[PDB]
DNA sequence: TTTTTTGCATCGACTCAACTCAGCTACGTTTTT
DNA sequence: TTTTTCGTAGCTGAGTTGAGTCGATGCTTTTTT
């Protein structure tokens, strides 16, 4: 059970709410939430199936050296960069 | 262009939330209305339990929306005394119900779900070949000694667990803040036993009733958990005890596996009646 | 026996009675004595009052689609009183009351007694048998092109126009006859002739009456081929529903199916 | 240390880089980190100092019942209301 | 207005980044890498203990100064990774701790004790007695040929002992460069400590004269529990791109034995052993 | 001690020399043998193999503010070498040598012998006293009223001494020695750049700052201390006194 | 010899993406046993 | 007796907030021993 942070840009309303079902929505396409691994891989695919030309990243907290993971689905100009085994954001045009 | 909505294991839940408005369904969320018009979003989906006070209005999508979800419905009145519960309408598996069934109508496999109800309840074996009335005699008993002796380490004046079923200030704050409190754990424990698979009515320990099933398993661990706190509230004297005694069931809930031990809880305490489980 | 079916406003009480209010004010007056089942159809919103009111009187109140071609929510989940369960359980678990039953449903399907040389599993070849010779029959008195009744559940669009008519017809009948069991007071899940899945019972009612009205109207859509069949054999399941009552007379079909076990029934 | 995320919205650019110093900005005025307690309340001080008034939340995970806690500065139209010991966001019209 | 920025504690933080596109700058006062094509990447560098900059960086001032201010390590690293320049805090040392560190230095009988338990804390036994700093060192020589020869037996690579060639690169010993790279990472994090707790590099007990005196002492006695074992470990399969696997294996020792946390403790300790109270 | 302060380009190398770099060209040739210290001044942008190249000459990078007026980063940090660190050290923890400084730096900063009366405590009493005539002097002949919420004056004063601990900073550094090793102040990660300060403060950088407080801030202040390290090599002349302070200590000086 | 050249924050106007809502129109529906 | 009444989602066109950049200007400064 790790914290769950879901951030949505430009998705259809019907994703807001089924992420609402879970989460906690605490800004605009801004969400929270503490769940499981298969939860979080759960919430995943809703967003996926869901978020047609939006753009979503998805981060939690791990044991990992950072201290948590994210992923991402669509695009946006801020990308998850691979640096010597860090993930980390550029901004691009 | 449209997803499933399953409902999320109940350990992985909050165990219940009081409300409240009207409660409406927005882009597929459950969403709880004000008169000034101010909407609270409310996880329903991360709740085993919402339980509805008086003025609130629940829209035909919202109840929907709540047994998609699986999560149990409990219209409550004042004393936070469970009233009726709406739920998913097919949520009984046949398995698990026939096994309760047949563990139901012979009286010797009856016998042990009983005895295995009362070594769970007190810790330490029953004795041996006594019946269902007689042990119900005996729990009765080790029932109202309970009551004393906590009534004695938090110095309650306690004259017994009696109650009046129209008025609301006819009863001792103790009796109330026990009936909230038990209301409470009748609610996580309908979600429990509804989630297996099985049936609230069919019980053993009680029988007839709606909710026999409900009572029996309750009963196990309603002194373990949520009782002492009642009289811990009772204590204090408080003005509106029913919010306390909310608040007091949900972390001790949280902190004594309470959800996530309910059923396999169910699963033992039926597995004692020597026929073997669907999975 | 006795329910009514409201839509289209909020329940609330007066003076101790159910009552439907809109915009126009009360809609619908119900003393408390007449109803045992309220099914609640889309666009109601029940007031707590209401529900405290129909808890008093042990009033099971029931979430359904228009006419009940869809269940969604019901009141004393999982059933309410014991007895009923117990009852369909031991006539379940018991074969030879278990075939007693099956071969009255049977007969309520057909008309005429099983053969008495035959048991549950060497019948359901033969209403099987039958079930394909109906849809052949079916199948172009109406005018529908016909190879047999089959599906995948995991895509709709792959199968013919009139098989997936045929679903949501089946579906729809489906609908009510849960609440019919809900209703009478029974467990869907326990069946006798099918089995295993939570809607076993359900099945086992709904294929009795399958054929009555349902699967030719579904042949009937299938056949001028409207743009939208599913919407249109919805609807038109729900208006047969509300014309010939079928939930009313699907309760007392149930408890004669039951009855036939020869164990005398609750009150 | 536990994984803390901080959203603002209209905060001048100052803050906004001040909060790039210690966390990793995956969208627009959404930051994410893994922190320490006195870390956090550093971060926190930093914000009360500097979003003059635009709005921020800032949330981080806990061992309470919803999983996490969270807290707000300036005003914004998602306020958290406390319900029965568990805090959530509401809206206003 | 604008409020002060103060440094996190060093176990807090990730232990170093290395730095290789384009150019350092600061934005909106925080620092940020920005290549030819314009891509800007932010670098949380107050979570970061040590800032590697490769080949083809280019610092600005304001740089430099928000990573003394946040207080991180820069350092400037040459090819096969090896530690060449480093710029931090120019204050950055503590009168008490500066002095104590230095009067332990000048008055030779400190500085035995000083050696002895960095002896004892390296190799995990109480040093022979009665033994002086050269001869002690002696010993240290023979037990690091036998820890060398050891290692490389286990992950099975051939050693001819520890040789560089300081003009060309590529003519030095797989091994040895990934030997050469790790110690430089181990170097990065001890300068980084012992900056931080307000001593002087320079100062050492062991090794005495040059710059990183007192770095190489500290690290010595802890490189071969973390780095070096993983250094052979990446030499054994003969790796296209050596550095780089050697830069996640410090990382990712650093994290899992607690480096970071247990450096700054370490110092202090083996400086106690020494006489007089901090 | 060489030195060179470099502004507004990119430092990088040509030919392995240092260069600094505008778009018109190279601004300022530099040669490996003729620097010790390089002093990198606000707009300033380091090339790795600048870095380098200094790094195998062993050139001290310092960035530093304009003229120096702040020090902000140094390599070689926490002092290059060991010898003079402890030089220095072996000066301040004995007291009788403590005292042998003390003593030379009243001098430099006085003109006059201190009193052989002495240690450290009862003078700083003195030199205190000293300090308020100047002060007052000073106040007088500039005719500025005499005694961060305060009196533009002060601020003034404050504004200067804080840059002059800069070009200080910068000097020490510059000469090899530790920031934070000082004899009359102590303690104090600045203990010996204030010592060093308050020898030089009154020859000319108060005085201007109050002229400016009569001229009526901060900022003008700051810049008229850049100017005046600029002209008069303030940082160049620092760094013999700094080494004839501590040469000052009986003991003879490293190479 | 008259060599004024750089990095970075601030500010004000402009573009642009996206949230939020109101009024209008459909619709009671995500099925198969 | 001729009783169209409700909740919810999709769409489209408007008000609105806020992010992001460009070009121009100011500055090399957040100080006190």
């Amino acid at each position: 059970m790790s914290m769950l942070v879901v951030v949505t840009e430009n998705v259809p309303p019907r994703l807001r709410g089924r992420l609402a079902i879970w989460l906690l929505e605490v800004r605009a396409g801004v969400y929270v939430g503490d769940v499981s691994a298969k939860i979080r891989e759960m919430i995943w695919e809703q967003i996926a199936g869901l978020a047609e030309e939006g753009n979503v990243v998805m981060a939690w907290a791990t044991n990992t050296e950072t201290g948590f993971e994210f992923q991402t689905f669509g695009l946006n100009r801020r990308t998850p960069v691979d640096l010597d085994g860090l993930r980390l954001v550029s901004f691009l045009p | 262009t449209w997803l499933p909505l399953n409902p999320i294991p109940l350990k992985d839940r909050v165990s219940m939330i009081f409300l409240q408005g009207q409660i409406d369904v927005i882009d597929g969320a459950f969403v709880l209305i004000d008169k000034t018009g101010i909407r609270t979003h409310i996880p329903v989906g991360s709740v085993a339990c919402i339980m509805l006070e008086p003025g609130t209005r629940v829209s035909h999508a919202a109840v929907r929306l709540a047994a998609q979800v699986g999560t149990l419905l409990v219209w409550v009145g004042e004393a936070g005394v469970r009233v009726y519960a709406s739920g998913q309408p097919g949520g009984a598996r046949s398995d698990k119900l026939l096994y309760q069934a047949k563990l139901a109508l012979d009286e010797d496999l009856r016998l042990k779900v009983v005895r295995k109800m009362f070594e769970l309840r007190f810790g330490e074996p029953a004795p041996a070949r006594r019946s269902v009335e007689q042990l119900r005699g005996i729990e009765g008993s080790r029932v109202r000694a309970t009551y004393a002796l906590l009534a004695k380490q938090y110095g309650v004046t306690w004259n017994g667990r009696r109650y009046d079923p129209k008025d609301w200030e006819k009863g001792d704050t103790i009796n109330q803040c026990i009936s909230a409190a038990t209301s409470c754990l009748y609610g996580v424990t309908e979600a429990a036993i509804l989630a297996a698979g099985y049936a609230p009515a069919i019980g053993f320990v009680h029988t007839g009733k709606p909710l026999s099933f409900v009572y029996d398993i309750a009963d196990i661990i309603k002194f373990d958990t949520v009782v002492p706190k009642a009289f811990e509230i009772a204590r204090r004297n408080p003005g509106e005890p029913d919010r306390e005694v909310r608040l007091a069931c949900r972390d001790i809930f949280r902190s004594s596996k309470t959800l996530a031990k309910l059923i396999p809880l169910i699963e033992d305490v039926l597995a004692a009646g020597e026929i073997q489980p669907p999975a």
